[PDB]
């Protein structure tokens, strides 16, 4: 479980480029603060290899 | 599979205290996947504790907790308790609802998701 | 001396220093904070970053050295790559 994959963000990347923010994403209208919750996941999920 | 986790209990109490701790699963999943509880402590790493499946017919717990720490599956709400009792100073960590989704635990190695932190103290 | 360029300005992951001196260069790409007023004062002592999480780049060259001085460049952005 040391490999990872961003599975959440608001906009495409540009051709070659690496995104390492770790904040809580937002689905919602209410803010997360940080805290995962309803509409507020980790972006990043985990890599399952049996 | 999107499933979401809800924690509720934990707080400060008293060695040799009784307490009760729930997790509630939402959404939708590949299979009735188990339910389990983790305890990670300031500074380590997080430790098996508890291990239920969705029909209350396999019960696994860690040896340092064998016979003290208990498990249950409601009938009617979905919501999967942890009876927790006799508690010690070594006790005091956060803990963490943790899923598996798949039907028979082998090991609880392979995790997909897991729960919001409920922070447990035990002190006098 | 420099172009502290980035995003957002914050943490986020962005937060180049291009910053000169006598000695050379020292382009360097790590995310840090910069405090709220980045300035530089023998004039050897530069105070813009606080704390530099993680880095992924450096590099280290010859500086760049009425009125008798005009400099000019054109920092441009294309694929990732930057041109200056
Ligand atoms: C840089 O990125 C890692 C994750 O990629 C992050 O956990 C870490 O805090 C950052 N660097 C440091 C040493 O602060």
């Amino acid at each position: 479980y040391n490999y990872l994959y961003r599975l959440f963000r608001k906009s495409n990347l540009k051709p070659f480029e690496r995104d390492i923010s770790t904040e809580i994403y937002q689905a919602g209208n209410k803010p997360c603060n940080g805290v995962a919750g309803f509409n507020c996941y980790f972006p990043l999920r985990s890599y399952s290899f049996r | 599979s999107a499933v979401q986790l809800q924690a509720s209990g934990g707080g400060f109490v008293q060695p040799g205290g009784s307490l009760r701790l729930s997790c509630a699963a939402s959404g939708w999943a590949e299979t009735f996947g188990h339910m389990g509880w983790f305890r990670q402590a300031p500074g380590k790493e997080r430790e098996f504790v508890s291990a239920i499946d969705w029909w209350d017919t396999v019960h696994y717990y860690a040896d340092s907790v064998k016979g003290r720490f208990t498990i249950s599956r409601d009938n009617s709400k979905n919501t999967v308790y942890l009876q927790m009792n006799s508690l010690r100073a070594e006790d005091t960590a956060t803990y963490y609802c943790a899923y598996w989704d798949m039907d028979y635990l082998q090991n609880s190695i392979p995790v997909d998701y897991w729960g919001q932190g409920t922070q447990v103290t035990v002190s006098s | 001396r420099g172009w502290i360029f980035g995003t957002t300005l914050d943490s986020k992951t962005q937060s180049l220093l291009i910053v000169n001196n006598a000695t050379n260069v020292v382009i360097k790409v790590c995310e840090f904070q910069f405090c709220n007023d980045p300035f530089l004062d023998m004039e050897s002592e530069f105070r813009v970053y606080s704390s530099a999480n993680n880095c992924t780049f450096e590099y280290v060259s010859q500086p760049f050295l009425n009125f008798k001085n005009l400099r000019e460049f054109v920092f441009k952005n294309i694929d990732g790559y930057f041109k200056i």
